[PDB]
């Protein structure tokens, strides 16, 4: 689960495939300006430390 | 310093939209993305959209090429300032990217001085520096044991 | 230009909202049980917390 | 603001002696716990974007001397909202805050 431990789950380091339940939800940029709202849980590897 | 013309020759100092560029959202060439306060050694690796390093052509990492206009301005680095809650310490630059020894800070706040203008760029990012160890310092000391921290290099190769 | 806290994790139970929650900064959460019994709640949340 | 007489808000007139000194603003520094950001000046008065700070600490540089001034004042910045940040972000919803203008008119 996103936020919980193992939000990112790669088999190994080389493994291009993985499982990323991060609850990554993009939001629209504000007031006619170029940027990318990415609303996301900081990792369950951030916590767990 | 002549082993990464992959970036140097072929990449330009990008310009993007800084979020709180002194006043408010400007478009700074040093627009800060990918703040990484994820190591331990008081250090952050940052990417400016500006590509400092060698000039447009071939010389001296310690010069300074950002975008002014559509155009570059490949000149001296004279008065760089990364900073946070306190002023940071530069570690090294290469390409778009700078390493700098910072203290903890709720934000990250970057900027050089072209000479006519301050022309800085600032950003939010949660920063901390736990050293590796069962001691929760706020800062690295002069002494103590050495043990396996995570940290970024000085180098480019 | 102003604040916004990361979205909640809604979790169902029988007439009960478990909410695993994980903010950026101290967030004042509060509710209003819409009965004429209001039974509201207030708590600043800065530490991530599963609430009910 | 303007000089003694008529020109250029971005110049700098303080008193040296009994006399003014209406010259350039070159190196203003408002600051607090961290260095602030100027917003605008008009008259006796300056607006500056600061972080929180137990004090307020102001100063320019005439050029021969630092010549600053500092003061106590309890400062905070709650943004309006049920989030108690320490600083304004780049994104999020807009909602009715209280704030000072850039302008003079």
């Amino acid at each position: 689960k996103a936020g919980s431990f193992g939000d990112l789950q790669s088999r190994t380091s080389t493994s291009n495939d993985l499982y990323a339940n991060t609850n990554l939800k993009l939001q629209r940029p504000q007031a006619g300006i170029v940027h990318t709202p990415f609303t996301q849980a900081p990792s369950g590897f951030e916590r767990w430390k | 310093l002549d082993t990464h013309f992959t970036q140097y020759k072929l990449a330009r100092p990008y310009i993007a939209d800084c979020p709180n560029c002194g006043h408010s959202r400007c478009d700074s060439p040093i627009a800060i993305e990918e703040v990484r306060g994820d190591a331990h050694a008081g250090v952050i690796r940052i990417q400016t959209s500006a590509m400092f390093g060698l000039k447009t052509d071939g010389v001296d990492l310690a010069y300074m090429s950002f975008m002014n206009g559509k155009t570059q301005k490949s000149i001296k680095i004279d008065n760089l300032h990364v900073r946070t809650s306190a002023p940071c310490s530069l570690v090294s630059h290469h390409g778009y990217y700078i390493l700098a020894q910072c203290p903890p800070g709720d934000t990250v706040t970057v900027g050089f001085h072209d000479g006519p203008n301050r022309h800085t760029c600032t950003v939010a990012h949660k920063v901390e520096f736990r050293p590796v160890g069962r001691e929760k310092y706020r800062h690295p000391p002069e002494h103590g044991v050495e043990l396996p921290c995570n940290r970024y290099t000085h180098k480019r190769a | 230009i102003a604040t916004l806290a990361p979205e909640p994790l809604v979790e169902h139970k029988h007439r009960t909202l478990i909410l695993h929650l994980h903010p950026d900064h101290p967030t004042l959460l509060t509710t209003r049980s819409l009965g004429s019994d209001a039974n509201p709640t207030r708590q600043w949340i800065e530490r991530p917390t599963t609430v009910n």
